[PDB]
Parts: structure tokens; C-alpha cells; sequence
């Protein structure tokens, strides 16, 4: 009896992948400071982002299969190179370094004398600088060299731009949509009872860190435990905190900028003498706040590893510095902190057997993150003492393979892949494409 | 905005206009662009208009020539989801609906462009002469 | 080309086609482009087609589905520019006209897409069944 | 009774801003010489530009708020960098310069000997060049250096391309329109009785000059006087001439190109010895023609400053060379002329109390215009004597602040902002966006 | 696909739909692009959509407002290819046809946009009022 009829705009979608753009909230642009991080031409965010809750809908999510992570990961990487392209390349810094021990703590800093090319190509320049032990390597008084020269080339980051993370909303173009999981407890896998849609994702700060998720999103009620394959010890375990952890990372060295001239037109910023406290970089964590969280977190692992079992914590096993330490950026400088003091504990079924704690941190200006070869970035010196306060919102953890599985299990800080850091904020999001065209049988026919 | 996706097809016909609007047009709109990350905010919106005109051809070449809803002279085959009328709109949902028609979807498409607007417009030419 | 903008609305209806033509399509058209100043001759014409399809959606979702002039079933409210018919076309100009309607402009828009093509096409579906 | 009806293409527009492209007249492309100025991919101009006069229309214009100026200003700037990017960079020219006085007029030219790198990286090259006093600065025989080396880097303009200004029509994309003011007397502010529309603006030659508008558009009938804020002495005063003023600027030095080889593959063009008249660059203005204009111009100022008053002229007060002199380009070289001789006069109410005049001009190859730091352009030497004839179509003027306002007023040549130069041709143009959609009540309803 | 180009105009009307399809939409479609040879795969497809909307304006501003075939009130002038009906469709081919009309092509175009949809829609407005 009936007849076919074309309906346009029916609620039908399929899971797919597209190219997502950013959103800066149109305030980051007023923050200026010559293109901070991403925001330059960055899409300002709709003042009123729209979130529509879909009733009577259940959708299955997988955060580990999420494509927004891979795009974001490649975005930061592509973003990094574009920042270093217009800046000043440090290529003729491979000159011999004659170094000596700084005036305590086994001479971590080296005072190095070397020859340099001036604006003119005729006469050289005899000048000295100050490099960390991590930035230099001796070759056989004490003679050193740049640590990256044998591996690759090097370029200096511009002092105008800042590495300051700013909120970035990922949005989808026309024909696409972004799904948001509104449940309080979600491990990133399984069906999602309450699903809402948004044009733009929430504020996401691209904070690059290791062993500690900084400035991230808090969980709801109970703390969350996420892992790709849990019984598998080869897979990292992502944790989401309820309450934020106060962390202080400072640069207890009050410095000055040389701004030496290697012209014509170019000026390099050398690290001058340190005026102030003679100290190594340090990281503070309040003993009461970390413990309280630990007691709550260690109980969540027993929802899997069993009601009663012994959970012991320990510092990093070994590997690259990026893996073994907490790597991040504060005030433009890159800190590498020793977390061994926090991870020293042993817990009972519900319990573990002072007013403050500190963590030794190391500073490295010349870095290759993401296993990049051919390009090394030099972090420019900062005037004065740098102080920063951030939230610790989560961790990257790995389980040991030694078993004795039915006895006890030990967990250690993870590292490596930075996608996990983005999976922390993107677990509730996935990309689907909308299929508007539809057909239905009805009597109307046509004349 | 997609709110009736969980609801029945009968209820999903009321908010049909909303999906048409938001889906159709999406301009932020920002002129600024750069050599890298400017090509990223381009490649996305260029694919948007390519996917769009792809849909619009079907609306024109079929018996619609207009948006939202339009009808046709193609009779509904029994072999295509033999059902009850109240079992479709009142008791069933679109996602659940498109699930079954997946086999006959390409067949119906042929009936719209060939059996109608190819043979209908020609029929019209023969009926408009007298 | 805009020649009747100073003239009355009644006279402005004759040259209506001219504005439609020139406005609609604008291709120089030059293929050559370069990394800088090639992106400048792009950004302008890309915004042209984005602004264009934005207008076309309204023409389709409303009771037009066709260009130039088309009519609708929306009754003209007295509260909306209560006037004389000869006071509009014969004595008044478009720029002068759009000036007053500015408050009711968004209201009328709702009557076209919702009150008509949402409720009209559905009405048509109910009237085309019998 | 009536019913609403959609009208498409109604004559309704709103003032807005968009991105405008160029037009080259499709002849400039046949002029070739490897991308002269702008025209490379430049839009050829419609052989028949369309100008439609709108009857019964009055639109208010402001030339100082015009956005076409800001775009054009940024265009020339962006155009300038793209020309210097593929060319040869002069970076290792900062070598010490041993200079001596040329064989009259207090030794303006310096003969400089210096060391240079050859194609090979082994042996240097002992060679001499000839630089103007303005291009070099001594540092403490006579030893000099490049004047830009302490400030910035430097790059040489390619000899293939030319700086020759070519007519450029600014046009608007679909959905936009350009308004043209057809009145004979327009100061750039107030209502415009007769307005016409064009797809493309008229022929506009991007001639960059200071204190003198060269190769511009003539006024109609009376000469025109334009100022942003007139009573305000801080605002420059733009003048539009009726009759064009004959001006001659030549390079009375017959030169040769060295084309030295700093390979591999690169060749620099040095300035060789001068063969011919021993002279300084000079600018000629006919005493009769300048005066006649002056008498007509000085009367227009009295339409504001009052029927009777004393108007005295004087040369530039002081500042940067770009401000204090007339800066332009002829034959590829950049002249800086001394206008002090022309601006020496004193006028009565209608009058002021030989066959020729001349103006000392200075030449500078290394220039930073538009206050640009980090990039300095070197103007390549030209074979033979350069001669050029241009029209003087207008001025940039400033009024003194010292008052004594009710006594007398003195005017001096302005400078600085180059937007004023573009405001001279763009005063009759502004950008608006067209809004085609419209609604009107009619009886037709629908079936 | 163009198969009837050699065949007669009468036979060329059956496969008309095929030409409409393939011509209309052409997406490979590949997102990847680079600074050079990415601009080459752009410049081609950008000219495709510019040439397309150029054609679509004529379809709308004329008495069609729909694709494939549509008719009009413009009477065929004798001075325009005075012929036999069987001498056109049955005995003649399109390429051979467009060859002769080349002189009157621009004239006919005027009759569609001006003589019809300018004067027809206005006529419709006057006939829809009563
Ligand atoms: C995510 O991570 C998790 C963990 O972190 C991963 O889980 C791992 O999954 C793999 C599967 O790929 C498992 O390996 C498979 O194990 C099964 C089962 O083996 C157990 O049971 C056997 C039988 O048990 C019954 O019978 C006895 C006797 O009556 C009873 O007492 C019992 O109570 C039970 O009732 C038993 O034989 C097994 O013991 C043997 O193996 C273990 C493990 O190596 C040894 O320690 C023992 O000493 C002993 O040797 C075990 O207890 C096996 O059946 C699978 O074998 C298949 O695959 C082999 C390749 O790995 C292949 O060589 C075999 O031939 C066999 O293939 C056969 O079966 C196929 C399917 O039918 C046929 O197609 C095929 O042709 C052939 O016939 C396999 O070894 C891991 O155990 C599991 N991890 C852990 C810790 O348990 C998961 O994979 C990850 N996933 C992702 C997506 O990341
Ligand atoms: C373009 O350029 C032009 C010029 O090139 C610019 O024009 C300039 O515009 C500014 C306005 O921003 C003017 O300043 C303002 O002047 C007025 C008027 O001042 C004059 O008259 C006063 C009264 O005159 C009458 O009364 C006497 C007594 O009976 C009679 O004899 C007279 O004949 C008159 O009838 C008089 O008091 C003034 O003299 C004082 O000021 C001058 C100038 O500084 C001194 O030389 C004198 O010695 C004497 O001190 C003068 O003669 C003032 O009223 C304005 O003051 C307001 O703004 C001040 C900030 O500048 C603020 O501190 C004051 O409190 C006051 O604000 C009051 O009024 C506001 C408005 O009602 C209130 O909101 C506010 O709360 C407060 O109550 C101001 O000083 C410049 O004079 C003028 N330039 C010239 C050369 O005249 C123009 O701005 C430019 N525009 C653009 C877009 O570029
Ligand atoms: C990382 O760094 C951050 C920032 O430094 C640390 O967070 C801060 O922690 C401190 C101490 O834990 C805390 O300081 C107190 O804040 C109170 C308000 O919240 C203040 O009222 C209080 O001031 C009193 O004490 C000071 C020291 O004793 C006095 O110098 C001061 O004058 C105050 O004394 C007054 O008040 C008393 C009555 O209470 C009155 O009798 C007196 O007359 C006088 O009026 C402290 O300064 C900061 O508030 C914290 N900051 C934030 C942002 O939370 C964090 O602990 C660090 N983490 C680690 C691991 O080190
Ligand atoms: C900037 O430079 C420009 C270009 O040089 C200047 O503009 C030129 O100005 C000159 C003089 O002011 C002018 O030259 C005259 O042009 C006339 C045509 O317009 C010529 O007829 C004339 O030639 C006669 O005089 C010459 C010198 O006396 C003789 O050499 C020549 O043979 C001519 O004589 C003949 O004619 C007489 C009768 O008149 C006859 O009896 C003789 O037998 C013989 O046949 C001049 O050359 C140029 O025309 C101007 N050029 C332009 C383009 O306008 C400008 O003045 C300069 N400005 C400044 C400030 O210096
Ligand atoms: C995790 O999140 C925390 C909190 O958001 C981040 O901490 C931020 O750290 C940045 C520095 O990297 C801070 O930026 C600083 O802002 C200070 C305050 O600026 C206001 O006040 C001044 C007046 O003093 C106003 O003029 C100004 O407009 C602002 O309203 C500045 O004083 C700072 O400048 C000084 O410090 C930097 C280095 O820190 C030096 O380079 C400067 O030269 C100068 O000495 C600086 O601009 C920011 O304010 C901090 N957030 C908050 C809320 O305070 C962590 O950095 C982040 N973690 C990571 C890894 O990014
Ligand atoms: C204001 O406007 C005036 C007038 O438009 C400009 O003056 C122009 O100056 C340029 C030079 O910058 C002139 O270009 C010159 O053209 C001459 C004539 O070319 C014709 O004749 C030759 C035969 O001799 C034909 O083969 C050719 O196809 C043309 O038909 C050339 O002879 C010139 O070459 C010589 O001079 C230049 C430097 O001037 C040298 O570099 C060359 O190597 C060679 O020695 C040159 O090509 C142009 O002709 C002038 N205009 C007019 C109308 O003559 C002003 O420059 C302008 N002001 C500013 C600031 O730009
Ligand atoms: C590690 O976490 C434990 C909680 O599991 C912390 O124990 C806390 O210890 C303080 C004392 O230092 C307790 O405060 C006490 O409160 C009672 C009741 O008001 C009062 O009688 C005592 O005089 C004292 O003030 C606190 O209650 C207790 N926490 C809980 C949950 O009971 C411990 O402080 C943490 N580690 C560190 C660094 O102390
Ligand atoms: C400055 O401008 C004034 C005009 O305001 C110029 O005065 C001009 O002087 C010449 C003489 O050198 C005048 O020509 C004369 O013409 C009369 C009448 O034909 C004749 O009798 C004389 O023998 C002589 O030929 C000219 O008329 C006069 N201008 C005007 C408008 O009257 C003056 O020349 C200019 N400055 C210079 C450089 O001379
Ligand atoms: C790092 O070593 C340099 C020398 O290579 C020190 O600079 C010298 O400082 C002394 C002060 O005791 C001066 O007398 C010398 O003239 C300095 N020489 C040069 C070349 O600068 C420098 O002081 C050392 N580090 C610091 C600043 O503590
Ligand atoms: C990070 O912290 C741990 C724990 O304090 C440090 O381990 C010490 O290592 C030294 C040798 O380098 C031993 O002499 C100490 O006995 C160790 N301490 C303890 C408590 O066992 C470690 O050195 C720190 N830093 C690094 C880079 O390893
Ligand atoms: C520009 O022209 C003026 C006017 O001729 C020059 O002023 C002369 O300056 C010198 C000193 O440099 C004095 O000795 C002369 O007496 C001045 N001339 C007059 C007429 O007063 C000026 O030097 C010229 N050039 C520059 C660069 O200033
Ligand atoms: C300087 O300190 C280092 C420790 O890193 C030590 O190995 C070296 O022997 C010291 N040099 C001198 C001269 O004491
Ligand atoms: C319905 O479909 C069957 C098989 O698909 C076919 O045999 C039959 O002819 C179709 N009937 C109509 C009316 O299309
Ligand atoms: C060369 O001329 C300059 C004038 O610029 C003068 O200062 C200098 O003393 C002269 N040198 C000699 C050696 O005469």
C-alpha cells in the first residue's frame, strides 16, 4: 500500500575519523606574548558551547581506540616544529668547552670557556658560559662539549613565545559530531548510559609531563582506574584523582640573561652567574595530602587484585631520563624531578605502616622529547627565580612481570608514550560522522 | 539536537528541522591561517562541503528537489521490511530501522533516480505536451 | 546594479534580477597562486561561498525552494510595521524599510521555517495520503 | 490581510571589512622582467570595469576610518618580505672596512678595502668596494663597518626584479562591493551626494615616497585639503594637487657592476668606480610651476585659518632621515633629497615677497623603512646614469604647536606613516557587504 | 558515459542521467596535501566547484528550479534552426545541433531569465493574490 519517502536529517550516525581543529576561548589571544603555545590563528570558542543530552540512548566507548588522541599527539608534535622553525639555530655551538667546578653537592654546574664567532667573520670571541652537567659531555684541564652534537643538530627556542599551556577545545566540522560521556564512574570501556553531544570539547590544557598528570580534569566521587589490558603487566595503568594534589616546583637559582651578540642581527641568551641561594631545584609535596590520596587509591586496586593483598610501591626501575624521572616545564625551564622519596612505602590491607616533603630536581635546557633525532631544542634562561604551583591530577603506572602472582604485586611509575596523557582527558570523547539521509514508507505518494 | 535518536521514529519527526539546521552550516568563522595548522583547519571544512554536495545531488535527482521531507511514486515492496505501520513509527527507532534496511538500501536508491525522475520527468514531458 | 536603492521599493522590483546575477557568481578566474598573496586571494573567495550557502539554506528550509521571489502562508502582523500599502512600495525605500523591521526581523524568520515548512510539509504529508 | 514574502537580491548593504585582492590590468604580466613589484599571479583586470551611478542616494564617507588603507599598507609590507626571501642574503659582509677619501664636497664617498670569503672555504679574498657615507659607520687608517650590522641582519635585492610601481586595482569578492565618490570637491569626510559603485578600484600605483606624493591622482577644479583633525597640530595634513608638478631626479654618477663571485652559485653586485660627471644626486623643480601652485594652495588654507593671516614655510624640524628628507626609489636606487630650498618662503595674504631650481639628494643602498628591525635591504648598483621624471601630486604636512594661535601659523613637511599615502588614493573608496535577503508583505499567500 | 554522443539526439535522451551523475560529483577523496603538489590537487577541484555553481545559477534563475529536464513558456522562433521535428531528434546529433544554434544561443538565454522568471514570477505574484 505505502510508498517510499525521503527523510532528511534523521538521527543516524556511524563511527568515523576526521581532521579536528582547535579552539582558544578567544581570550588566549588577548594574553598575547607573541603566540603563546598554540593560539595564533586559533579558533575562538563559542561563548556558549552547546551540550545536548540524548535520552534513551546507550553507546559503547573505548578510550584506547580513540582517534582524537592520535590527532592531538601529532598536533603537539607538529606544533612543536613550527615554533622552532622561525627561531634562532644554535648550530655553531659545538666549539670545545673548557670547564671547571663551580664553588657542595658535587659540582653539578660547569663554568665553561670557549671560542665563538662574532658579527664579523674575521676575529673569534673568547667568552664563557654556564651549563648543567646534563647539557654537556666531556671528550678525551677538563674539556667538554654539547651533549647533542654527536647525536644531532640544535636550535634555541625564542624568548618571546611561551610554553604556557592554554585551554584548547577540539571541535568537529560540519557533518561531524563529538560525543561526551557524562557518567561519574567510567573506566573508558563498556557501555555509557548517559551520553550528551557537544560541538566543542571542554577546556583541555596540553600539559606535557611524565609520571604525573598536571593541570588535568578531576574525577567524580571515587577515584578512577583505567588500563588498556589490566592483567597484562606490559600495559600502562592510567589513574584519575578526585582531589587535586598541591605541588610546588621552583628554580632556587636567581639568574641573569647575557644576551650575547652573534650577529648580524642574531642574539643568543646565555646563562649568567647565579645570585642567591646556592641550591638544587626541588619539588614539594605535602605528606598529609599525598598519603590520604594513597589510602584511597590503594583500595581501588583491591577491587581487582582482591580484597586482601600486599601492595608495595617503589621508584622507577631504569631507562631514559624521561622515563625514570618526572619531566615537565615550569616558567620556561624543564625540570626533571626525583620521585624516589614519594614511592617509598608499604601498605597493609587498609593502611600503611611531619609537615612537609621535598624532591630533588634536575634541569636540562637541551632536550629531545618524543624520541626526536635531528632536532634539539635549547630552553632559554629566565631572569629571576621561577615559582609555579600546579595540580597533580593523575599518574602513569606499570606493573612488574615477576610472579608469584598469587603472592603480592608491586607498582612503579610509568612513562614513554604521551598519548596516555591525552587519553586521560579524551576518554569520554569519540568522533562519529552523521548520516542525515533516510527513507521511510508512507501513503502520500505524489500527483 | 539528536534528542529523539533514542526516542521512536514517530516522535523523531518533530525535531527533524533541528538536525537539518545545525548539520547544514558550520562556519566558525575565522579568516586567519598559517602554512601549518592553517591547512589543518582547511582540510576539515573542505571535506565538509564535498560531503555536502554529494548528498544534495540525491535530493535533486530524486523526486524531492526540495529539502526536509518529500514523497515519491515508488511502491513499498513487501520483501523490504514487511511490517506493521504502528510497528515502525510507534514501536521502533531510526537506528534500529536503518539496521534492517541495510540490504535493500541500495535497491531503493535505484527506484528513486531511475524509476522516477528519469521515467517521471520524461512522462511529464509527454503529459505536458497536450 | 543597485540603481534603484535610492528609488522606491515599487520601482526596485524591476531590476531585482540584476542584483541576483552579479552578487551570485564572482570568479576572476585565475588559477595561479603562491604561498603568500595566494592565500590572500583564497581566504576572500572561500568566505564568499561560505556566506553564500548560509543564505541558500534559508531559501530551501523556507517556503521558497526557488530563487528570486516566492510567497508563503504567514499572515502579516499588524504590530509589524502597521502601514498603508501605497506607503510601502510607492512612498518608501528598502533601506528605509529594513530600518524599522529590524526588531521584528528575527520573529518573522521563525514563522517561515517553523510555522510553515515544518508544519506545512507535514500538513502536505497528511493531505497527500488521501 | 497581506502575507509575508521573501525577496532575494534587494538593494540593502552594511559597512564591513573583508580581504581584498589585486588587479594588474593583464598588461603588467607582459612587462615581464621577472615579477615586477606585485604582479606575478596577479589578477588581470576586467577590460571593461563597471561603474554604476546610484541615483537618489547619499552616503557618508570617512577616509581616515577606511579599512582598504590598512590592508594595502600591510600588503606592501607583506609584499616586501616575499621579494627578499628568495634573494641573496648578505650576512657575511660585516667584515672590517678600511676606507679612504674619494678624489670636493667633503669626501662623501668612501673607498673601502676588506677581506671576503670565496667560493672555497679555504683562502679569503682581498677586495675593495665603494660605499656611501650613509651605508657605513666607523668604529674605534680609517676603519669602518656596515651601519646595519649592530642593529640587524641584511639581504640584497635581486637585480632581476624591479621596484617599478604598476597600477593595481583593488577589487572585492562575491558578496561585497566597492563604493566610489564621484564629487569634484571632497575632503574625505561628510555626506557624498553622488555615489557610484565599481567591482574594481581605479589604477593605483603603489609609489612609496615621503614629503611628496608621486605619480598619484589629480584633484578636480580647486586643489583639495584633507586632515584627520585640522585644529589639532598633531595630525598630518594631506593635500591634493590640481596640476601635476614636473620633478627630475637623476643619478649623475655613471656606474658599473662588479658582479663579484661569493659562490658556490652566488654572485654579489658591488659598486665599481664612477666614470663621468663628479657630482652629488640632485632634484630639479621649476621655479615658476611650484610657485603658481603655492599661490593657489596658500589660499585654500585661508578658507580655514581665516581670510587674512601670515603663512610661513620652513623645512623639516628634525628626526629620522626618512622624516627629514624626501625618500623614494628611481631606477632601483633610493634617493633622499634636501627640500630645504623649496620650503624657504614667506607669503602675504595673496602673494609672496629665474628659470630653474635644484635639490641636493643623498643615496643610501642599505635601508630599513617602516621601522623594520631584523631585515635590511641592500639596493643593487645600476649600470649607467639613472634619469626619471615623475608627477608631484600631493604632500604630507604638519602644523607647529607653538601658539600664539591668533598671530601666525607655520607649516613643515611631514612623514612617518605611509598609510596617509594610500589614504590619498583611497579617500573616495570604502568597503561594504551586501545583504540580499529581504521580506515584504503581499497578498499572494500560497495554495 | 557519453555513449550516445555519436548517436542521435532522440537516443541521447535515455542515458541523460548517467552524464548528470558522473559529471556532478568528483571526489577522490584524499585529505593529504603538501606545500607543493598539494596546491596542484587543490587548484583543480576548486575550479570544479566554481564552474559548477556557475551552471546552477542558470538552472535556478530560469524556469527549471530542478535538475535534468524542465520546460518553459518561451516559443521556439522559426529563425532559430527552422527544421523538421524528425530532422532534429531522429536524424541529427547534439554536437551537430549545438553547431548551428551557436549564433542564437545567447539570444535564447535572455528569453529564459528575463522573459520568463522575471516576468513569470511577477505574473505569478499577480495571479496568486486572487
Ligand atoms: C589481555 O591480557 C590478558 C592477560 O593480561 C591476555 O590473556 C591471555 O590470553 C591468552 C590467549 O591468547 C592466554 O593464553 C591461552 O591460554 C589458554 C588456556 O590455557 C589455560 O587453561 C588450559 C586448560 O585449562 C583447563 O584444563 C585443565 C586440565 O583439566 C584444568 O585443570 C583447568 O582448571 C581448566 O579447566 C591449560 O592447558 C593452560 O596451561 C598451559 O598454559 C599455561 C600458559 O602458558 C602454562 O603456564 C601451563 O604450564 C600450561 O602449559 C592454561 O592454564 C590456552 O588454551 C591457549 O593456548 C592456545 O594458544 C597457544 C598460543 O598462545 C597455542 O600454542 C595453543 O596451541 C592453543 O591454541 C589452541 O586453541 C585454539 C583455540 O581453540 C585453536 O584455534 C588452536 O588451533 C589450538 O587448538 C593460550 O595459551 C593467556 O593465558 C592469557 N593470560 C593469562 C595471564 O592467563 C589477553 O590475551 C590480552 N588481550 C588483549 C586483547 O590484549
Ligand atoms: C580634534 O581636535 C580638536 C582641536 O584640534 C579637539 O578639540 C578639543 O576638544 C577638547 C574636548 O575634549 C577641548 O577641551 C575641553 O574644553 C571645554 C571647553 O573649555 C573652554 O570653555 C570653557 C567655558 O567657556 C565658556 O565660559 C566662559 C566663562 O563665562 C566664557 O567666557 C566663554 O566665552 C564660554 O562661554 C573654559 O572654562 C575653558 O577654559 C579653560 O580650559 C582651557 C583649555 O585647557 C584653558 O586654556 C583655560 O585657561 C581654562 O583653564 C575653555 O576656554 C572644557 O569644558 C573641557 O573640560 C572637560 O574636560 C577636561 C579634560 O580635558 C576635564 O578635566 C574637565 O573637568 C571637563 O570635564 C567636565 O565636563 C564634562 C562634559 O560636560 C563632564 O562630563 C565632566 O564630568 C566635567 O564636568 C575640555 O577641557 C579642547 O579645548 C579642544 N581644543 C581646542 C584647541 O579648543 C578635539 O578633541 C579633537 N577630537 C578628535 C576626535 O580628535
Ligand atoms: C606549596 O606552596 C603553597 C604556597 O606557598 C603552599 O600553600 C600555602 O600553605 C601555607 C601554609 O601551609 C598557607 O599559608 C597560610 O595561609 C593562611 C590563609 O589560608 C594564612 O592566614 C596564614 O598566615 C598566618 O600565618 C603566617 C605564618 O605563620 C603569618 O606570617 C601570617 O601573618 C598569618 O598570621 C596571622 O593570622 C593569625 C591568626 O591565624 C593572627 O593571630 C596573626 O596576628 C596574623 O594576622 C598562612 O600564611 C597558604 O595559604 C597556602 N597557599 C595556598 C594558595 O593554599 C603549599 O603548602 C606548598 N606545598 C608544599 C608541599 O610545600
Ligand atoms: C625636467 O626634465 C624635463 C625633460 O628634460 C624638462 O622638460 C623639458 O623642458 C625643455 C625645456 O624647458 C623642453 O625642451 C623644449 O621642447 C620643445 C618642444 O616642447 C622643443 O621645441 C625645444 O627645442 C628647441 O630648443 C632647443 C634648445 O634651445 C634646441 O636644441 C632645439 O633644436 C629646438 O630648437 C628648434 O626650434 C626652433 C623654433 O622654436 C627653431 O628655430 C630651430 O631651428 C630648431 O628647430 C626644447 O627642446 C622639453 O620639451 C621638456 N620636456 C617635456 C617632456 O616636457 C623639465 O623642464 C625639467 N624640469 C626641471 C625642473 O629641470
Ligand atoms: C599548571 O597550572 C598552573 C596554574 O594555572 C600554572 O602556573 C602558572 O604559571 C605561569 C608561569 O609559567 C604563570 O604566569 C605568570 O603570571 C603571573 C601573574 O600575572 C598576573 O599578574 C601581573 C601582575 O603581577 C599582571 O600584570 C598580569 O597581567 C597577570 O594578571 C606573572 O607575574 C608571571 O610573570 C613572572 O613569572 C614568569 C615565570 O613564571 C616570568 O617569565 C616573568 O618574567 C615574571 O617573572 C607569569 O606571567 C601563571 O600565572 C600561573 N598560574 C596561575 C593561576 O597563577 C602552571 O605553569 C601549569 N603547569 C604547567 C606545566 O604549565
Ligand atoms: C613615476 O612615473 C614615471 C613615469 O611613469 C616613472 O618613470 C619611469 O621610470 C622607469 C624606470 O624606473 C622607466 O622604465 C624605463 O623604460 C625605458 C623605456 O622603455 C621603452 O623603450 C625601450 C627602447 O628604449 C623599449 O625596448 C621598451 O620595451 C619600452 O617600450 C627604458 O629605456 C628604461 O631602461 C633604462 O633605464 C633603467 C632605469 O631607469 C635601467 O635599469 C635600464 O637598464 C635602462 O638603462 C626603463 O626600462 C619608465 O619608462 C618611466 N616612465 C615613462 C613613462 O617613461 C617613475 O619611475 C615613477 N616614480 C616612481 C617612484 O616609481
Ligand atoms: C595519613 O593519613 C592519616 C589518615 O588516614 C592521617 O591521620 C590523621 O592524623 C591526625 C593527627 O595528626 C588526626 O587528627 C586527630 O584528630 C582527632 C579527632 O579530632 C584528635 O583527637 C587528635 O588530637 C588529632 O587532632 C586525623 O584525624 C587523622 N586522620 C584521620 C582520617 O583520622 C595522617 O595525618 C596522614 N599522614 C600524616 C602526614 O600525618
Ligand atoms: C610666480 O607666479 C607669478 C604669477 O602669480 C609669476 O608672474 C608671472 O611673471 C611673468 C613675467 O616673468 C608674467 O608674464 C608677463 O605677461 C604680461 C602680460 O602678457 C607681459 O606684459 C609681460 O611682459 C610678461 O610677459 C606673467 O603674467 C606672471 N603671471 C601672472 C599670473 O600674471 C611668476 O613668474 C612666478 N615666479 C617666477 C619663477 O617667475
Ligand atoms: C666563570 O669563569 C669566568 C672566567 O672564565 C669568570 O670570569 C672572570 O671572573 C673574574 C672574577 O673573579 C674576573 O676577574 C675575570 O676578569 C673574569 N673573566 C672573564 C673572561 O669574564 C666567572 O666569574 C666565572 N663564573 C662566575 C661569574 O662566578
Ligand atoms: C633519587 O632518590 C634516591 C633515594 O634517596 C637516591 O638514592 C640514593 O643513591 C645514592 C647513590 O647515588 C646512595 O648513596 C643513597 O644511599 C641512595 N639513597 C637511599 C635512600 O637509598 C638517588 O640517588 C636519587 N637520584 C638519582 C639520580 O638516583
Ligand atoms: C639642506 O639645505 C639647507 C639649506 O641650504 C642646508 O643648510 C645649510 O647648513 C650648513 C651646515 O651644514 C650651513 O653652513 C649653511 O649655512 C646652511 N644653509 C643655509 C642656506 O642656511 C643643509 O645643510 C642641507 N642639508 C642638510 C643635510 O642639512
Ligand atoms: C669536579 O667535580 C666532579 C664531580 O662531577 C669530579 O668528578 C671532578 O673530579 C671534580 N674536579 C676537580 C678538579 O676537583
Ligand atoms: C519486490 O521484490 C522482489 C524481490 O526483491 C521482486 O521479485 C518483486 O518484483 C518486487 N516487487 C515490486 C512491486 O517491486
Ligand atoms: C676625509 O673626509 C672626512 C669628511 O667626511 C674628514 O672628516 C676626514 O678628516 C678626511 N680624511 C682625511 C685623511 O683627510
Amino acid at each position: 500500500n505505502l510508498w517510499v519517502t525521503v527523510y532528511y536529517g534523521v538521527p543516524v550516525w556511524k563511527d568515523a575519523e576526521t581532521t579536528l581543529f582547535c579552539a582558544s576561548d578567544a581570550k588566549a589571544y588577548e594574553t598575547e606574548k607573541h603566540n603563546v603555545w598554540a593560539t595564533h590563528a586559533c579558533v575562538p570558542t563559542d561563548p556558549n558551547p552547546q551540550e545536548i543530552h540524548l535520552e534513551n540512548v546507550t553507546e559503547e566507548f573505548n578510550m584506547w581506540k580513540n582517534n582524537m588522541v592520535e590527532q592531538m599527539h601529532t598536533d603537539i608534535i607538529s606544533l612543536w616544529d613550527q615554533s622552532l622553525k622561525p627561531c634562532v639555530k644554535l648550530t655553531p655551538l659545538c666549539v670545545t668547552l673548557q670547564c671547571t667546578n663551580v664553588t657542595d653537592m658535587r659540582g653539578e654546574l660547569k663554568n665553561c670557556s670557549f671560542n665563538m664567532t662574532t658579527e664579523l667573520r674575521d676575529k673569534k670571541q673568547k667568552v664563557y658560559s654556564l651549563f648543567y652537567r646534563l647539557d654537556v659531555v666531556q671528550i678525551n684541564n677538563k674539556e667538554y662539549r654539547l651533549i647533542n652534537c654527536n647525536t644531532s643538530a640544535i636550535t634555541q627556542a625564542c624568548p618571546k613565545v611561551s610554553f604556557e599551556p592554554i585551554p584548547i577545545h577540539y571541535c568537529a566540522p560540519a557533518g561531524f559530531a563529538i560525543l561526551k560521556c557524562k557518567d561519574k564512574k567510567f573506566n573508558g570501556t563498556g557501555p555509557c548510559p548517559s551520553v550528551s553531544t557537544v560541538q566543542c570539547t571542554h577546556g583541555i590544557k596540553p600539559v606535557v609531563s611524565t609520571q604525573l598528570l598536571l593541570n588535568g580534569s578531576l574525577a567524580e566521587e571515587e577515584v578512577m582506574i583505567r588500563s588498556e589490558n589490566i592483567t597484562n603487566n606490559a600495559k600502562n595503568i592510567l589513574v584519575q584523582f578526585n582531589t587535586p594534589v598541591q605541588i610546588n616546583c621552583t628554580r632556587p637559582n636567581n639568574n641573569t640573561r647575557k644576551s650575547i651578540r652573534i650577529g648580524p642581527g642574531q642574539a643568543f641568551y646565555a646563562t649568567g652567574d647565579i645570585i642567591g641561594d646556592i641550591r638544587q631545584a626541588h619539588c614539594n609535596v605535602s605528606k598529609a595530602t599525598w598519603n590520604e590520596t594513597l589510602g584511597k587509591v590503594v583500595k581501588q586496586l583491591r577491587k581487582h587484585f582482591g580484597n586482601n593483598t600486599i601492595i608495595r610501591f617503589a621508584n622507577s626501575s631504569g631507562g631514559d631520563l624521561e622515563v625514570t624521572t618526572h619531566s615537565f616545564n615550569c616558567g620556561g625551564e624543564f625540570f626533571y624531578c626525583n620521585t624516589s622519596g614519594l614511592f617509598n612505602s608499604t601498605w597493609i590491607s587498609n593502611t600503611s605502616v611531619n609537615d612537609s616533603i621535598t624532591l630533588p630536581c634536575r634541569i636540562k635546557q637541551i632536550i629531545n622529547m618524543w624520541q626526536r633525532i635531528g632536532q634539539a631544542m635549547y630552553a632559554p634562561p629566565i631572569q629571576g627565580v621561577i615559582r609555579c604551583v600546579s595540580n597533580i591530577t593523575g599518574l602513569i603506572l606499570t606493573r612488574d612481570g615477576g610472579s608469584t602472582n598469587s603472592t603480592t604485586e608491586t607498582f612503579r611509575p610509568g612513562g614513554g608514550d604521551m598519548r596516555d596523557n591525552w587519553r586521560s582527558e579524551l576518554y569520554k570523547y569519540k568522533v562519529v560522522k552523521i548520516e542525515p539521509l533516510g527513507v521511510a514508507p508512507t501513503r502520500c505518494k505524489r500527483r | 539536537f539528536l534528542g529523539a535518536a533514542g526516542s521512536t521514529m514517530g516522535a523523531a519527526s518533530m525535531t527533524l528541522t533541528v538536525q537539518a539546521r545545525n548539520l547544514l552550516s558550520g562556519n566558525p568563522d575565522w579568516l586567519p591561517d598559517m602554512t601549518v595548522w592553517g591547512i589543518k583547519q582547511l582540510q576539515a571544512r573542505v571535506l565538509a562541503v564535498e560531503r555536502y554536495l554529494r548528498d544534495q545531488q540525491l535530493l535533486g535527482i530524486w523526486g524531492c528537489s526540495g529539502k526536509l521531507i518529500c514523497c515519491t511514486n515508488v511502491p513499498w515492496n513487501s520483501s523490504w521490511s514487511n511490517r506493521n505501520l504502528s510497528e515502525i513509527w510507534d514501536n521502533m527507532t531510526w537506528l534500529q530501522w536503518d539496521k534492517e534496511i541495510s540490504n535493500y538500501t541500495q535497491i531503493i536508491y535505484g527506484l528513486l533516480e531511475e524509476s522516477q525522475n528519469q521515467q517521471e520527468k520524461n512522462e511529464q514531458d509527454l503529459l505536458a505536451l497536450d
